[PDB]
């Protein structure tokens, strides 16, 4: 066994494109529309609950997720990838911030931590 | 033998009306031997002030560590750290060495830049926070300081009155402790100005 | 602590006092020392409360996972898992556990696991600080294939004496009955057993 | 330290004194010993103060993540299991002695946890140096089917027994009430029977009393423009 | 220097408006073994004093003989031995206190904690404590061993200071003592249900009650308690 | 192993005035974390206008006070009812203490009264008998909390006269009996707040040429 | 080893270090140089447990020499002292700590100032006008307190140093076999061969 | 503690500090470490304060009984040996004493005897005892001469205690001076170290390291 | 060691095992632990053999000299002499003695003297290492005013159990009967009592 | 105290004894005479625990002086050494033994011979041509073994003694502040004031 894929699966093509990132963006494009609007006294995020079947309970599938008491997230693209990112985003808000400073991270820094996780999947083996 | 009383020294912090004050002696020793009369125990990171008593190598090490951490904090947050946040950082940092601790008695002091609220805090060597309204004491003459502060202190003192109170609390405590003294420094801290005063005291 | 497990005709009964002491202070006078690792496999705990709780919780996990894969475990199997933990970690454990269970094939079975980590299958077993004072009584009064009422009286009278002489033991006498009929809890108060 | 927990009709109440000590010296005269693991799961700590604080924050953090993961309100048995397995691992070196109380979808709960990892269930419990004083009061006045008002009275009376009779306990009484189908109400300084009397004298010094060698302005501001 | 072998646990006591109450259980423990169940640890001296003793029982028996010998000696060449020159609680205590301190000073202590409860000639309540170190103190409530930790808090709720003594009746005081004995039975692992209680009143004199038992105990709630956390059955 | 010593807590304070002297001490008696008594007198009138307190291990404290009172009685018999002067009492106490040099009275002893010129006097002793006349002395548990405060407020240490800036000290003006009692009460109020073994009550004995007077004050009971 | 002194004067730093090396019962050597040149204008004297002293000094020397080559630049005495302190501060919580006390005497070519740093085995750094380790200070500091001036010449510093050594030779029980004296200034490091 | 005593042309100078400590706690700043045995003999106290106080006070009683019996001033040699023989009987019991018995007689001249609880008895010209002895020795050794004046000798003793007071954490408070002559000792006052330090610093130019 | 003394209708009976061990080696398997201090005052010895023999010999001397002057001593008097030795020399003694005697006025009496040197008058007494295992049995089975045959059976069954569980006890069960009729020695062998 | 040597030559006994008296950290005296004259032709040097040394030496001195008066006669060195040995042999099984080692150098006027006796604190007496106590022998005996002759003059003995002291000053860690040398012969006891 062992993870014998210790090399990058995303690489620069001759034209300077990172194929797997472009293709990931293509998958996002196919995804259901979600949006965000910032007001003076608040922010709103919204999306369509595209129900795969009418027998399915769309309330159980939460596209909009609480990350911290003052931070929320919504997505477009592959749902399972989002779900695990939300779990990692929640945990990293505690391990790399709340357990150090005794308070929740500011929006920009939590975003930065999420961005780091996504960057690593773009370069790691 | 006891690490917290090899080098000696004290720190005291008090709150006043729209101000805080933090003060320390200047002695560093090797038990009975006086080694330095310029060993300052109060440091600052932006507008947040940190006094550290105890084992001098750790006092130095922790200052360097909190400078390190507050500098990275500022670069990422794009703003200077606040006293309440820094207090939690000091607590976290000490407790991560739970079974091999720094032998120190830290004291945080400062004013919150947004709310303007005076703030002080103290810790044991292992990170337990003591957030008192009135005053925080630390060092080899902590008992003496507790006695001085408990009687001399009254709330809502003006900056120039508070100076007298904290100065007399420190001086008279240090004169009853063999391992403290050899000079003293007092910081008077207001929201956007800080005055640092060296006190004249007996040199033994 | 005074604990015992006794096999009889219809199955097995576990018995225990309820006193837990920190030195001479009774930290808990209503302790439940009879603990469940499976539907019809229970155990009596003596020694370090932290250790016996930690062990019992692990065993319960093992038997739960066993059941998911291979169906109901035997009482022997449960005792073996207890033993494996107690024996392999003997340097860091102060645990004296009596394992008691009811199969339909094997009926009532009792296994005692003393400090060392050894296993001993017995008709009945006594353990804990208070057991010392009732070795004589229990040996003279125990019979095989007793009825339910006789076995309850035997346990009640035994632990009554253990409690009377051992300062470490006391409170209520708890009991758990394991038979084909099911699981029955019993409790007996000081005013009942002291006058025996 | 004196901490107590008392079960009642529709919930549970915990209480604590507000004195923290360094040997014989009182460090903080109004310490907060009632900690929050989750909104409706609170606990009081005794023993090594840093360990009680640290272990509740850690479990409270993991409880929050667990609550988000499972989309369910946290349970007291989860906090209990996570605390005891952590404390047991460290073989008593983490000197945390806790009374854990709370309400959840299962109901109302009250447990005690010792530093080595053992746990106990009860309707009334006490921990700390004043636990014997408090337990005396609890054993004298406790009954089944207490009301909310009776449990607060009993709990605070048990803390008072510690405050007055135990030297390790003093100052004020904190209380937290966790009732089923309700927000937990944290009653900071519920009782204040130890206010210091006015001093015989004011010790405010005349300005210029202290001898000074040097003065200077400290630069707290950043490096300036221009 | 020795170690105590057969020991007696808490002795508790308090002052009330007309006198003093003292109590102590009838157990002589042998470590964790509850060896002797018929040990009287309250020893009356005359009709005005009761000496309660905890700790080593062999030393208690020695002290018991000293007090018996003290009464004999006081009667020698003393026509007023049963009147003006009878033994007072204060005389008996000071004697014991002297002995206890002398013994600790020879590094061979009587391994005990003693409470002398009585009423003086002028009707004043006497209640004072002395132990193996020769340490002495007085208070409206006094207790030894576990009693100090559990009984005192309860008794102090009745008589919290000197001014509460005239307000406290014998019925209230006895009730508090009997409750404290129950609390100690719940919580002291070296206690017994059987105890003795003595009342020394300035009007009705010495009332010595033997073979008392702790009653009205709460145990029913134990049936509901199951496991140590997660267990439901 | 048998340990013949114990700690009964408590804190005492002796202050010498110009023509008076006070010896104060809290009335709390303790072992470990338990209170034995909220009122157990610690400062004693020993006759001949001398007051005494032997703080520390209460059994040795009581033994020493008893033996000193006895010494006063036999001083009268042997020397024609002569008044024992405070300095003579001090030397006598040294010999009582040093008499047990190799098994000491585990106490910090203080006596107070008037010297032969009528001025206020306080003497302080270590456990084995080294002694000294002093103006100001706190003893016992909260001694470290009280003495620095007294250095500052009685002897005006580190205090200078405004305007001069460290060049002229604050003058050592004489304190009245009312002024001393204020400092005593505030010392014990402060000690009660920050020390667990101090509390319940404060008993002060005031010695003047007219005799020995007592004053009692409540302290916090937590 | 035993006695190591240091004194910062107007324009130089003077380090005096004993020559004796004792092994229990016998004095094995009376000409031991307890110092290492870290860089052209930075000298470090040392005293402590056997083996550890030289092992540490040479380890520091190698590291400063490595930095000098890499950057083609000499570190300031302050920078070197901070590096040394960190190594000792790292060392004290190790499996087996370096039992070494050091004095770092250097001349800062940028600031044109002499600098003396005292660092003990715990990592306790102090900048001083004059310093010592072990019992050396107990005999000498009272003389240094009295006579020292910040504007002293190198010749005056050596005279004050002789007075300190004389007091040591009188009142110390141990025969430390005299001292080797070295001077650190703008021109570099040189040894006073007659003392 | 820091105590010194040295012989010179004008007799003996005795100088002591005034600090008493119990651990890090400063118990007193006003302790008398010169025992006035009698009008002609002085003794310093170091180690056990009680042991020095008690037994030197006792020594004075023996010296008085001697001169009553012998109708003649006791010699410093005899006085010192009464004390050393006494403490030697107690050797092992745990007495703690380090003292200089100082005196000036006709037959001996100015004499100083270091006496020790180990039984040591040494005649000498200069002695320093205490936790700050090494600091005092330095100032003494470098500045001492037999032909010192009474004024300069008094200052040297004062300055040497100050040197120790400053550096030694367990020495300080104030300096007590005595001058022993053939006709008896003469007390030369109590000198607060706090005030003395700044006075000496300015006038002497010493202690440049310290900011004043 | 397993020793006991039991009062009954006609007087008192002393009972004891015969094992004396040095560690795990049985130095004497036929020891006589029932020893005579007077005609009808005997004692059971436990603890240090050297100490209990030295004490018993001194008591026998005291009671012999008592008898010469004041006539036959009471059982209480004998117990008091035992106590006086054991209490005053508690620092240097490891002795646990049960004193049993028969007067005509007082009839059968039993006094136990444990390590401390205290005295306790009891209806019956048990002592020695093996006594721990029969506190429960003896408490449940003892009755006052038993017959001679019942008391012999009670002692035999009790010491049988003590011997069974205690490795320090064993050998033969010796007994001595004290009544108005006189002094009767009894012995019971392993083959008799083991099968009980 | 530290080092005490002894050498018996043709017609005299030479005792060398160190001058240092060190108490812990400080050398309190550098001119201490560690010897007592027991009789006109018998000298005893001593070294051991503080207090005990002088207390013992003076006690012996008094006893020999008492015997001299009573009998109007000087005891032989052999007789004195036997008396001293018995006192130390008595002492070793006492409640608190004298911790004192001695050398007894005497000239027997009857036999016209010098005699050197070495006695330790246990009461171990030996008559020797040359002797020492403590660590002194470890450094010096190899030189004495080599150079010593029974027919040496007093001047030759002093030269060999200087060589021994020089070796001690080189290889001993402790500074014993030189030695006081005394000569015992037919004319009595005299001190060599320059050494
Ligand atoms: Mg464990
Ligand atoms: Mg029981
Ligand atoms: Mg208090
Ligand atoms: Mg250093
Ligand atoms: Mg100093």
């Amino acid at each position: 066994m062992t993870d014998r894929y210790s090399f990058s699966l995303t690489t620069f093509s001759p034209s300077g494109k990172l194929g797997q990132i472009d293709y990931a963006l293509t998958a996002v494009k196919q995804g259901v529309t979600s949006l965000g609007i910032k007001a003076t006294n608040g922010v709103v995020i919204a999306t369509e609950k595209k129900s795969s079947s009418p027998l399915a309970m769309s309330e159980t599938l939460s596209k909009v997720s609480l990350l911290t008491p003052d931070i929320g997230a919504v997505y477009s693209g592959m749902g399972p990838d989002y779900r695990v990112l939300v779990d990692k985003s929640r945990k990293v808000a505690h391990t790399s911030y709340k357990r150090i400073y005794g308070e929740y991270p500011p929006t920009k820094l939590l975003v930065s931590e999420v961005a780091k996780i996504m960057q690593e999947a773009t370069q790691s083996g | 033998s006891d690490p917290s009383s090899i080098n000696g020294g004290i720190v005291v912090a008090m709150t006043g009306k729209d101000c805080v004050a933090i003060a320390c002696d200047l002695r560093l020793g090797s038990q009975s031997l006086g080694v330095s009369n310029k060993f300052e125990k109060i440091f600052h990171y932006g507008h947040v002030f940190l006094g550290i008593t105890g084992l001098a190598t750790d006092v130095t090490t922790l200052n360097e560590m909190f400078r390190y951490k507050t500098n990275l904090y500022k670069l990422k947050e794009e703003r200077a750290i606040e006293p309440e946040t820094f207090t939690q950082l000091v607590s976290s940092s000490l407790y991560e060495r739970r079974f091999g601790p720094y032998f120190v008695g830290p004291v945080v002091a400062g004013i919150n830049s947004k709310s303007g609220k005076p703030f002080i805090a103290g810790f044991d060597l292992i990170g337990c926070i003591d957030e008192a309204k009135d005053f925080i004491v630390s060092g080899t003459a902590s008992d003496q300081l507790f006695g001085m502060c408990e009687s001399l202190y009254e709330p809502n003192l003006e900056p120039e009155d508070l100076f007298e109170t904290i100065s007399q609390a420190l001086l008279n405590a240090a004169d009853r402790d063999a391992l403290s003294g050899w000079g003293a420094v007092v910081y008077i801290i207001k929201k956007d100005e800080v005055v640092k005063r060296y006190l004249k005291m007996r040199q033994d | 602590t005074s604990i015992m497990a006794v096999t009889f005709k219809d199955g097995v009964i576990l018995g225990a006092d309820s006193r837990t002491t920190t030195g001479a202070y009774i930290a808990n006078r209503v302790t439940d020392k009879l603990t469940r690792v499976h539907d019809k496999i229970w155990c009596c705990r003596s020694g370090s409360a932290a250790d016996t709780q930690a062990i019992a919780d692990i065993v319960q996990y093992h038997l739960e996972l066993y059941t998911s894969q291979y169906g109901t475990p035997s009482t022997e199997t449960a005792a073996s898992v207890f033993k494996e933990l107690c024996y392999e970690n003997k340097d860091n454990l102060t645990a004296g556990i009596i394992v008691a269970g009811y199969d339909d094939k094997n009926k009532g079975e009792v296994y005692t696991i003393p400090l060392g980590g050894s296993v001993h299958k017995l008709p009945y077993a006594i353990a804990g600080s208070g057991s010392t004072f009732i070795y004589g009584y229990c040996d003279k009064n125990f019979r095989e294939n007793m009825s339910k009422e006789e076995t309850v009286d035997f346990i009640k009278h035994s632990l009554s004496q253990a409690i009377k002489w051992d300062g470490s033991s006391g409170g209520v006498i708890r009991m758990v009955v394991l038979t084909a009929a099911g699981v029955e809890r019993l409790i007996f108060y000081p005013d009942e057993y002291e006058q025996l | 330290t004196t901490i107590v927990g008392v079960k009642f009709n529709n919930g549970v109440v915990i209480a604590a004194d507000t004195r923290s000590t360094q040997g014989p010296i009182v460090a903080d005269k109004n310490c907060a010993k009632l900690h929050r693991i989750s909104p409706k799961i609170w606990c009081a700590g005794a023993g090594t103060a840093a360990d009680t604080e640290a272990v509740t924050q850690l479990i409270g953090s993991n409880i929050e993540l667990h609550s988000l993961y499972t989309s369910r309100e946290p349970r007291v048995v989860s906090a209990l299991q996570m605390l005891k397995q952590h404390l047991f691992k460290y073989q008593g070196h983490i000197g945390a002695y806790l009374i854990v109380a709370g309400v959840d979808p299962t109901g109302s709960h009250l447990f005690s946890i010792h530093a080595h990892g053992s746990t106990d269930v009860g309707y009334y419990l006490s921990l700390g140096s004043g636990s014997l004083a408090a337990m005396a009061v609890l054993e004298s006045h406790w009954k089944q089917d207490l009301t909310k008002e009776e449990a607060i009275k009993l709990a605070s009376d048990a803390i008072q027994a510690g405050i007055w009779n135990d030297l390790g306990s003093g100052s004020n009484v904190d209380v937290c009430v966790m009732e089923i189908g309700k927000d937990a109400e944290y009653l900071r300084n519920y009782l204040t029977p130890n206010v210091r009397e006015e001093k015989q004298k004011s010790y405010k010094f005349p300005r210029g009393t202290t001898a000074v060698l040097k003065e200077s302005i400290v630069n707290i501001c950043d490096i300036q423009e221009e | 220097t020795q170690q105590p072998i057969v020991t007696g646990t808490s002795v508790i006591s308090m002052k009330y408006d007309n006198g003093v109450i003292i109590a102590a259980d009838n157990l002589g423990s042998y470590g964790s073994l509850l060896r002797f169940n018929g040990v009287e640890r309250l020893i009356p001296v005359g009709d005005n004093t009761v000496v309660g003793i905890s700790g080593d029982i062999s030393d208690m028996q020695h002290i018991e003989r000293l007090l018996k010998d003290l009464v004999t000696e006081n009667a020698y060449d003393n026509p007023l031995a049963d009147a003006e020159e009878a033994l007072e609680p204060s005389y008996i205590f000071e004697y014991l206190a002297t002995v206890m301190y002398q013994r600790r000073s020879k590094m061979n202590p009587l391994w005990n904690a003693i409470i002398v409860a009585g009423v003086q000639s002028n009707g004043d309540q006497f209640l004072r404590y002395v132990n193996l170190l020769g340490v002495t103190y007085s208070s409206p409530t006094l207790a030894t061993g576990f009693g100090a930790h559990m009984a005192n808090p309860l008794l102090r709720k009745v008589v919290d200071r000197e001014s509460d003594i005239p307000k406290t009746t014998v019925q209230v005081a006895e009730e508090a003592i009997v409750n404290a004995m129950r609390v100690l039975y719940y919580r002291d692992a070296r206690s017994s249900r059987n105890f003795s209680l003595a009342i020394i009143d300035k009007n009705t004199g010495l009332t010595f009650k033997k073979n008392l038992q702790v009653e009205n105990m709460k145990w029913d709630f134990a049936k509901d308690i199951k496991g140590y956390g997660t267990q439901k059955i | 192993q048998f340990n013949p010593y114990g700690d009964n807590g408590g804190t005492i304070l002796g202050i010498a005035g110009e023509d008076f002297a006070v010896l104060a001490g809290d009335t709390r008696n303790i072992t470990d974390y338990s209170i034995n008594s909220r009122y157990e007198p610690k400062v004693f009138d020993c006759g001949d206008n001398i007051v005494m307190s032997a703080n520390g291990f209460a059994a040795d404290g009581d033994a020493l006070v008893k033996r000193f009172k006895n010494s006063v009685k036999w001083y009268h018999f042997d020397h024609n009812d002569k008044k024992l002067s405070i300095n003579s009492a001090a030397r006598n106490i040294q010999h009582l203490l040093y008499g047990k040099r190799f098994f000491p009275y585990y106490v910090h002893t203080i006596i107070a009264g008037l010297d032969e010129d009528g001025k206020g006097a306080v003497y302080s002793f270590d456990p084995v008998g080294s002694y000294e006349r002093e103006q100001c002395r706190a003893g016992g548990a909260a001694a470290s909390l009280i003495m620095p405060f007294l250095d500052n407020q009685v002897n005006f240490k580190n205090q200078y006269e405004p305007g001069t800036n460290g060049k002229v000290k604050k003058p050592l003006k004489y304190l009245s009996v009312e002024e001393v009692i204020k400092l005593v009460r505030d010392s014990f109020t402060s000690a009660t707040e920050r020390h667990i073994q101090v509390g319940d009550g404060l008993e002060i004995l005031i010695v003047t040429k007219d005799g020995v007077r007592k004053e009692f004050y409540e302290l916090k009971r937590d | 080893m035993d006695i190591i002194l240091g004194i910062r004067v107007q324009d130089s730093v003077i380090l005096a270090s004993s020559k004796a090396v004792t092994r229990g019962i016998s004095v094995l050597k009376d000409s031991d140089d307890k110092t290492r040149q870290l860089s052209p204008h930075t000298l470090m004297s040392f005293a402590g447990e056997a083996g550890d002293t030289v092992q540490f000094a040479e380890y520091i020397q190698a590291n400063i020499q490595l930095y000098s080559i890499r950057e083609d630049y000499e570190l300031s005495p302050q920078a070197v002292s901070s590096f040394v302190r960190q190594e000792l501060a790292k060392s004290i919580r190790s499996r087996r700590p370096y039992q070494v006390n050091v004095l770092i005497g250097g001349y800062d070519k940028k600031k044109n100032k002499p600098e003396l740093y005292q660092i003990d085995y715990l990592g306790t750094k102090v900048e001083l006008p004059y310093g010592a380790h072990g019992y050396s200070g107990f005999y000498t500091f009272s003389l240094l307190d009295h006579h020292y001036r910040p504007d002293m010449t190198t010749e005056e510093g050596l005279d004050l140093l002789k007075l300190c050594v004389q007091e040591l030779e009188k009142r110390m029980p141990m025969d430390f076999k005299g001292v080797i004296v070295k001077i650190v200034d703008k021109d570099g490091i040189r040894q006073v061969d007659d003392f | 503690t820091t105590t010194l005593a040295f012989r010179f042309q004008g007799g003996i100078i005795v100088a002591v500090d005034s600090r008493a400590t119990a651990g890090n706690w400063v118990a007193s700043q006003t302790v008398k470490k010169v025992i006035e045995i009698n009008p002609f003999l002085l003794g310093t106290v170091a180690g056990g304060a009680a042991d020095c106080q008690f037994w030197e006070t006792w020594l004075g009683s023996q010296c008085r009984l001697h001169e009553l019996r012998e109708k003649e001033r006791i010699s410093v040699a005899a006085a010192s040996k009464i004390l050393s023989n006494l403490v030697y009987q107690y050797k092992g019991a745990g007495l703690s004493m380090g003292t200089m018995i100082c005196g000036y007689t006709r037959k001996e001249g100015p004499t100083i005897y270091y006496v020790d609880s180990d039984g040591t008895r040494l005649k000498g010209d200069i002695f320093c005892v205490g936790s700050g002895q090494t600091f005092a020795y330095g100032v003494l050794d470098s500045n001492y001469k037999w032909d010192l004046s009474v004024e300069d000798a008094l200052y040297l003793g004062k300055r040497s205690i100050l040197a120790a007071a400053h550096r030694d954490a367990y020495s300080g408070g104030s300096v007590n001076l005595y001058h022993v002559t053939e006709d008896g000792w003469i007390y030369h006052g109590n000198h607060d170290v706090g005030e003395l330090f700044w006075k000496v610093k300015e006038e002497e130019g010493s202690f440049n390291n310290v900011i004043g």
